[PDB]
């Protein structure tokens, strides 16, 4: 755990793939009073849809709109993930192997079959969650892996 | 600026660490090795944690009362310590631990029975290990870049566990626009990590009562001390029994417990874990390097390890050959070629059959007595795991699975059913495992070595009726063992002569020097074959297909290769380089005596 | 309990140099039950415990002995397995294998909160250092008497299940009572013939008996009036109290006198008694070669010499000295062949 | 059993992509086919082996010891793509391009001239009728075969 | 050991044999009762106390009941001139008793 | 007997007699304890007795009420500010055993009943469940 941030290069086998959905990163507003476009940026697990207007020109006015979101404006991102198991040949003599979470996103998706031998390369970034409520020793940082390229042997 | 107090028991244990130089030539070996490891990283191209072990035993022959204050109440002399430790790190040239290793009577005690006592000072506790949690790493220093007026910042955060004294908690949220408007975009990297972990341990199951509810405490872990552990195995902890929590005063029981400040000591089993910690002196290898120099050393090696049991001469020979364990090659991109020996014998009862088996057990390393049936997890691991954390399928390892590097101590061989002798066929012959159940299909490695033992099928009958169908066991478990060593019912009375007084002086060169003679040729003893080798083995082959077919059966050519691991683990025993002659003469005249 | 008081040891002292000592405790066991004397010696030796080497030989030996009760029903020995635990201070009767909910051999059960590996139970982590009482050896299922062929041995059932790897120890002491086939048939056939998958587990064993049933009409009005007196109004409940007078002051003061006995003395044979074992274990293994070579068939084993050589430290920790003498242990091979003529004929 | 098939049996699934590596008792009848568990963050139809092995070759150890269910899949096999499923909510029939490697023993003994082909065989023969191509490994122990191979 | 649906905490549930101590139990259809019901049947008769070894629990209940049975014979009727060993389907130690 | 425990039994010396079902994992109460004020700096001492929900930490400050004039001279603690130093504090057992009535007689048209235990220092520890 002192290898956070760094650009690494791991190997194991492609284990439980997930399917591919898409995740929305912004989302656009339509003011339908003032015409402007609001736009929210969500980098967390969850979000909320947000009030009833946040023009400049609705503002200072007694009568401000109510907006709605829209789809076809905004942008979203090809979204998999995936589990990868120890190779089982580095393994200490008496151990079990554990497993690692690699997140995927954009062009590279569509491109890992399970059960293979494959070289991940990319960067290690936490993810803010913990465990239980009361297991909770104050900063717990869960980490993971977000790929970047794909070399396969076979 | 510190008071009266806190320099005094600096100065004390500064006095106490001036006394002794044994720590101070540690210290300077940490420090020179870990510089030498930076230099050779650092000028061709182009890992040591810091704590020193320090005893129980001097502080009681120095100060009594430092000695007490301790034991009570730890909390007032372990930072002190340590601060003028670090002292003399950074005079002689990050946190520099220590151990507290020693043995004391005083709270040794089981966990049993260890709660609303001695709360708050240091206890000793051994027991089981289970239910190993996931390794997580800890937050400590955020680092912070703003756009507009480019520089860094600076923020920490601390938790009551580390600080061992109960300071004031001063929470702050984690930064967002900090002093005009710029944003603060986050960075990695540079920001410091520590890894953490949490686990319970099980008191000892053979000091635990006949039967009731065990009951558990937890442990968490520091940095350099993350995953020592696997889930069942016995060890040593020792540290600091610490409550915690506001314990429900505030607005039906609180005051829940824990144990930090912490060393880990995994102790050897009776069947589980390693028992390679056995030291070798200088005085040690000199008595060995003495030894090898002989030429009947296997005939006193062969003799001794029947202390108590008369006769059975060419059987012993092969129970130092199988812990010599032969070479092992794995080919270049092909496949592994294997390397140990495994031996099945049957006789009579009542004629030291089992009187072998736990003397294989004991005096070996990391061995699993497997009795009776083996049904549903002693090959396999069965992967039955409701985590509550996740819905997620995990590993519990089997015997077969945990005896890797070591031995299988199979017993009543003919009771077991089918159903796990379609696992053996897979262990001895391909050394792998692979459980593919729905969740996970899996693929594991054990190269155990295996010793079983079977009866005859009705009576003594081992020589009346015929050699051929005394077992009736599967065709292919012939071809899997190696020797199959026949023990008669010979009555006389010169050999009865020899039983007479063999028992009567019971009841009325050591095992303890063997097994550091035995583990030393592990991991500089392994030889390579040579010319000689190959000119008696194919003249004596040819025979072993031509005339020992119109005796008995079966010849294979796995036979041959059991042939190369004879001569290998004898070359094991005289520490020779080379491959003589002389060992295959000596690995010749044990198939003679194992099969006609 | 281990210590106690100076008085408790001098009583015990005062009976100890008695020279009817032996006597006197096998007219101890059965006042209820009439006859079985031979029974009645066999019962106190293995209530003693024998010798115990831990050498620096890798391996240690056992110290307790087995004894079968194969015989015809109506013989009482169900009563006589009662009495044998009000002598022993712990000790587990068992019926089969099965009680209504208790098993016999080391059940591991998980704990259904929080999912944990334990030690469920059984018979011999219950009664370790201990006296086993198990009935209908031969009626019995087969899928954990393994565990029973292993623990008289080493007494050490080691357990390999799915969580745990662990050894443990149990210095327990069986009895074994069987049952034979028609039962005087049992002897009008060879002397096996009792266990249908064979009689190689009779060769791990040391004492066999054999219950028969002569009628003879004396003895049968003696054999019944003996126990109409035992019924109603207590009359040798009666007779007992003045035999407790003389003889044999309590049950209770004996259960704590062979505590007493068990863990304080270390016993040890004489080297002169060796020569009169080593002169009769080939004669009768001679013995045993002239009976086969004449019958032109075919159990004596190097255990049975095992059995031999532990009657003596019984008998030492009555007589609670270290040391052994010669008719110290000649009284033993007398009572040894009384279990050898049962094996033969 | 002293022409070690499972050195080639490993060979074959380590070179060959989408290589398999299977046994007998270790996968059921319900291990190799596909399973149903309830999905993690993003009801799907978790398969085996040969769900994952299509495409590709397995590589099969004891046919002789499968289960007699197991054996009515393999026969499903020999028509292709079919995987017929039957249970308590699962009604689909899967698709699989997979192929088939099978290495099983001869009865007990040896090469029996007595003995027939199907007499030391533990199969009936509408199984040896979808096998197009079948090996025999003798074991002749023959004094000029042996120089080579003891130099080998 | 048993939970109540009723109240879900461990209860212990004596059988009806512990529960006749000084009573007089009614039991019948022998043949169609387990090796569970045999053994306990065995031991009952036997020394008139019933032991158990559950969860971490070790003892050892009474039991004094008086025990009348209702059997079946097996196919006929009265089967034949074979006595009533031969006729019944049950054991000998339980004829005993 | 367990069966008859009536409402003019509560709070009075009644004996009885059962059979144990199991016991609890041992828990801890505390007796002594230091605290501190996190604004004010005021530090106190709290003992208990009869700790069979009791007692829990006040809310002020308590430096306010000082029969002292400089020291009542010289804000707000507000609100609960106590926290324990748990370093110098002393602490006990607390058991929670379980008892059953013994089934011999009178469980027949119902199911057994049960009451619910507890127990004090030197009482912890001491009976294996099962015994009469
Ligand atoms: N050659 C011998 N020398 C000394 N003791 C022996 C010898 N053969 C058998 N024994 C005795 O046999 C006993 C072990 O019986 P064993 O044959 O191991 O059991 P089993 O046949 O049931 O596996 C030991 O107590 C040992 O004293
Ligand atoms: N010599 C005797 N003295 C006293 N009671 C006897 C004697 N012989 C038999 N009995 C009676 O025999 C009964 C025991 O039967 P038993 O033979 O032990 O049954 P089993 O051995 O078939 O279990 C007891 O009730 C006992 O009263």
């Amino acid at each position: 755990g002192d290898f956070l941030g760094q650009l690494i290069t791991v190997r194991g086998i492609i284990t439980r793939v997930s399917d591919v959905k898409p995740a929305v990163e912004v989302i656009a507003y339509t003011c339908d009073q003032c015409g402007y476009e609001v736009f929210q940026e969500v980098n967390s697990r969850t979000f909320t849809p947000l009030s009833e207007c946040t023009s400049e020109e609705c503002s200072q006015n007694q009568t401000k709109g109510q907006l709605f979101m829209s789809t076809r404006a905004s942008k979203f991102s090809a979204f998999q993930e995936c589990k990868i198991q120890e190779l089982s040949q580095q393994v200490p003599v008496g151990h079990i192997p554990r497993s690692l979470n690699i997140h995927v996103n954009g062009t590279l998706v569509r491109s890992l079959s399970p059960g293979d031998i494959v070289d991940v390369t990319g960067i290690f970034l936490p993810a803010p969650y913990t465990g239980f409520k009361a297991l909770k020793a104050g900063l717990l940082t869960e980490t993971y892996l977000e790929a970047q390229f794909v070399r396969q042997h076979k | 600026a510190p008071d009266a107090v806190f320099g005094d028991r600096v100065r004390r244990f500064q006095e106490f660490l001036d006394t002794f130089t044994s720590y101070r030539d540690s210290v300077r070996s940490i420090q020179v090795y870990n510089s030498n490891n930076a230099a050779n990283y650092n000028d061709d191209q182009d890992i040591l944690p810091h704590r020193i072990i320090i005893s129980l035993d001097d502080l009681r022959e120095f100060d009594r009362s430092f000695w007490s204050g301790i034991l009570v109440e730890p909390a007032y002399f372990i930072p002190p310590a340590e601060k003028a430790l670090t002292d003399l790190a950074d005079s002689m040239d990050h946190p520099w631990k220590l151990s507290f290793k020693g043995s004391f009577g005083a709270h040794a005690l089981s966990p049993r029975t260890l709660t609303a006592q001695h709360l708050n000072k240091l206890v000793s506790v051994e027991g089981i290990v289970t239910k190993t949690s996931l390794v997580r790493p800890k937050l400590i220093r955020s680092v912070h870049y703003a756009a507009k007026t480019g520089r860094f910042h600076y923020r920490d955060y601390t938790d009551a566990t580390t600080t061992l004294t109960t300071r004031i908690p001063t929470p702050a949220i984690y930064p967002t626009e900090d002093t005009e408007g710029n944003k603060l975009t986050t960075e990695y990297g540079y920001s410091t990590f520590i890894d953490h972990q949490r686990i319970t341990v099980q008191e000892m199951p053979e000091m635990a009562p006949a039967g009731q509810l065990p009951r558990s405490i937890d442990v968490i872990l520091d940095d350099d001390l993350v995953d020592k552990t696997k889930p069942g195995d016995r060890v040593n902890v020792v540290g600091v029994f610490k409550s915690l929590g506001a314990g429900g005063m505030n607005q039906l029981i609180g005051f829940k417990t824990l144990i930090l400040g912490n060393t880990v000591y995994p102790l050897h089993a009776r069947s589980t874990g390693v028992a390679a910690r056995q030291m070798l002196t200088d005085f040690d290898i000199r008595n060995i390097n003495k030894l090898s120099k002989k030429k009947d050393i296997f005939d006193i090696l062969s003799q001794s390890l029947a202390p108590s049991i008369y006769g059975h001469d060419h059987i012993k020979k092969a129970i130092l050959l199988m812990l010599m364990g032969g070479v092992e090659k794995n080919l270049e991109n092909g496949s592994h070629l294997r390397g140990d020996i495994n031996i099945l014998m049957v006789g009579d009862p009542s004629t030291a059959k089992s009187q072998l088996l736990r003397f294989v057990l004991n005096t070996a390393s990391l061995a699993i007595a497997t009795t009776g049936r083996g049904s549903s997890g002693v090959g396999l691991t069965a992967a039955v795991t409701t985590d509550r954390e996740t819905g997620e399928r995990r590993l519990e390892a089997g015997a077969m699975v945990l005896a890797d590097r070591g031995v299988v101590c199979i017993d009543e061989f003919d009771k077991m059913t089918d159903v796990d002798r379609v696992a053996i066929h897979e262990v001895m012959e391909q050394q792998t495992v692979t459980i593919a159940k729905a969740g996970i299909h899996t693929t594991l490695n054990a190269r155990c070595s295996v010793i079983a033992a079977a009866n005859p099928v009705f009576g003594q009958y081992d020589v009346n009726r015929d050699p051929h169908q005394n077992i009736a066991l599967p065709d292919s478990l012939l071809s899997r063992f190696d020797l199959l060593f026949v023990v008669t019912d010979d009555i006389n009375e010169i050999r009865d002569r020899s039983i007479s007084e063999h028992v009567l002086r019971t009841h009325r060169v050591t095992i303890p020097f063997l097994r550091k003679y035995v583990q030393y040729a592990k991991e500089r003893v392994i030889p390579q074959l040579t010319q000689e080798a190959i000119n008696v083995i194919v003249k004596n082959y040819t025979d072993l297909r031509n005339d020992d077919n119109t005796k008995k059966s079966p010849i294979t050519a796995r036979t041959l290769e059991t042939l190369i691991r004879l001569a290998t683990a004898h070359a094991k025993v005289r520490l020779s380089k080379t491959v003589n002659k002389v060992d295959a003469k000596v690995a010749a005249n044990l198939l003679r005596f194992a099969l006609l | 309990v281990t210590m106690f008081t100076e008085e408790e040891e001098e009583e015990f002292l005062q009976l100890s140099r008695n020279p009817k000592l032996y006597e006197i405790l096998t007219n101890s066991i059965a006042p209820s039950i009439f006859g079985n004397e031979d029974i009645k010696k066999a019962i106190v030796c293995l209530l003693m415990g024998g010798s115990k080497k831990i050498l620096p030989d890798g391996m240690r030996l056992r110290g307790d002995i087995n004894v079968l009760l194969l015989g015809d029903p109506g013989t009482a020995k169900s009563q006589l397995l009662k009495f044998v635990e009000k002598v022993s201070p712990i000790a587990v009767y068992t019926s089969g294998k099965g009680s209504s909910a208790a098993g016999l051999t080391a059940s591991v059960q998980r704990d259904p909160m929080t999912r944990e590996f334990y030690l469920e139970g059984g018979a011999m982590v219950l009664a370790d250092g201990g006296v086993v009482c198990i009935d209908e050896f031969d009626k019995m299922r087969d899928e954990d008497r393994v565990a029973i062929h292993e623990a008289m041995e080493q007494q050490t059932i080691s357990i390999a299940k799915a969580g745990i790897t662990t050894v443990l120890n149990s210095r327990t002491s069986v009895l074994a009572a069987a049952n034979p086939i028609y039962g005087r048939y049992d002897d009008l056939k060879s002397p096996g013939d009792n266990i249908d998958f064979q009689t190689t587990i009779l060769s791990r064993f040391d004492m066999i008996f054999i219950v028969k049933d002569d009628h003879n009409e004396e003895r049968d009005i003696s054999i019944a009036n003996h126990v109409i007196n035992i019924h109603t109004g207590n009359a040798n409940a009666m007779q007992n109290q003045q035999e407790e007078n003389g003889s044999e002051i309590s049950i209770e003061k004996m259960k704590r006198y062979i505590t007493y006995c068990r863990l304080k003395c270390a016993p040890r044979l004489s080297p002169q008694a060796a020569e009169k074992l080593s002169s009769n274990f080939v004669t009768i293994r001679k013995q045993l070669l002239i009976n086969e070579l004449e019958s032109t068939e075919r159990p004596i084993t190097i255990r049975q010499l095992e059995a031999i050589i532990r009657i003596t430290e019984s008998l030492a920790k009555l007589e609670l000295s270290p040391i052994a003498q010669e008719r110290h242990v000649d009284e033993a091979i007398r009572l040894f062949q009384a279990s050898t003529m049962d094996a033969a004929s | 059993p002293g022409v070690a098939k499972s050195q080639l049996l490993k060979a074959i699934c380590k070179i060959s992509p989408r290589g398999v590596y299977t046994t007998g008792k270790g996968s059921s009848g319900v291990g190799l086919t596909a399973a149903v568990m309830k999905d993690p963050v993003t009801m799907i139809l978790e398969g085996g082996a040969l769900v994952l092995a299509d495409n590709g070759i397995c590589c099969i150890d004891e046919f002789d010891k499968m289960d007699e269910s197991d054996r009515t899949a393999i026969h499903e096999v020999m028509e292709q793509q079919t995987i017929s499923i039957s249970k308590a909510g699962i009604n689909t029939t899967l698709n699989a391009r997979t192929s088939i490697l099978a290495a099983a023993n001869p009865l007990y003994g040896r090469y029996n001239p007595r003995l027939s082909p199907l007499d030391n065989i533990n199969l009936p023969a509408a199984l040896l009728s979808r096998f197009d191509i079948l090996f025999l490994m003798l074991d002749i122990p023959s004094r000029d075969d042996d120089e080579k191979l003891a130099e080998h | 050991v048993r939970k109540d649906p009723i109240t879900k905490e461990w209860t212990l549930e004596g059988g009806a044999l512990v529960l006749a101590d000084k009573g007089v139990c009614l039991i019948d259809e022998f043949d169609k009762m387990n090796d569970q019901d045999r053994t306990s049947i065995h031991e009952a008769m036997e020394q008139q106390s019933i032991s158990i070894s559950k969860a971490g629990i070790v003892t050892t209940l009474q039991a004094r009941c008086s025990i009348i049975a209702a059997a079946n014979p097996n196919g006929g009727r009265y089967n034949s001139t074979l006595p009533l060993a031969q006729n019944v389907s049950l054991t000998e130690p339980i004829l005993s008793r | 007997p367990l069966r008859d425990l009536d409402s003019e039994h509560v709070s009075k010396i009644v004996r009885l007699s059962g059979i144990i079902i199991s016991t609890s994992v041992l828990s801890s109460r505390a007796t002594y304890l230091s605290i501190m004020c996190r604004n004010c700096r005021h530090t106190t001492s709290i003992t208990i007795n009869n700790f069979n929900n009791t007692v829990s930490l006040p809310r002020s400050c308590l430096s306010t009420i000082e029969s002292e004039s400089s020291m009542a001279n010289e804000k707000n603690c507000g609100p609960d500010p106590y926290i324990i130093i748990h370093e110098s504090s002393k602490f006990i057992d607390q058991q929670f055993l379980k008892l059953q009535e013994i089934p011999e007689l009178v469980p027949v048209g119902e199911m057994p009943r049960n009451l619910t235990m507890t127990c004090d220092r030197y009482l912890t520890n001491k009976v294996i469940p099962g015994t009469r």
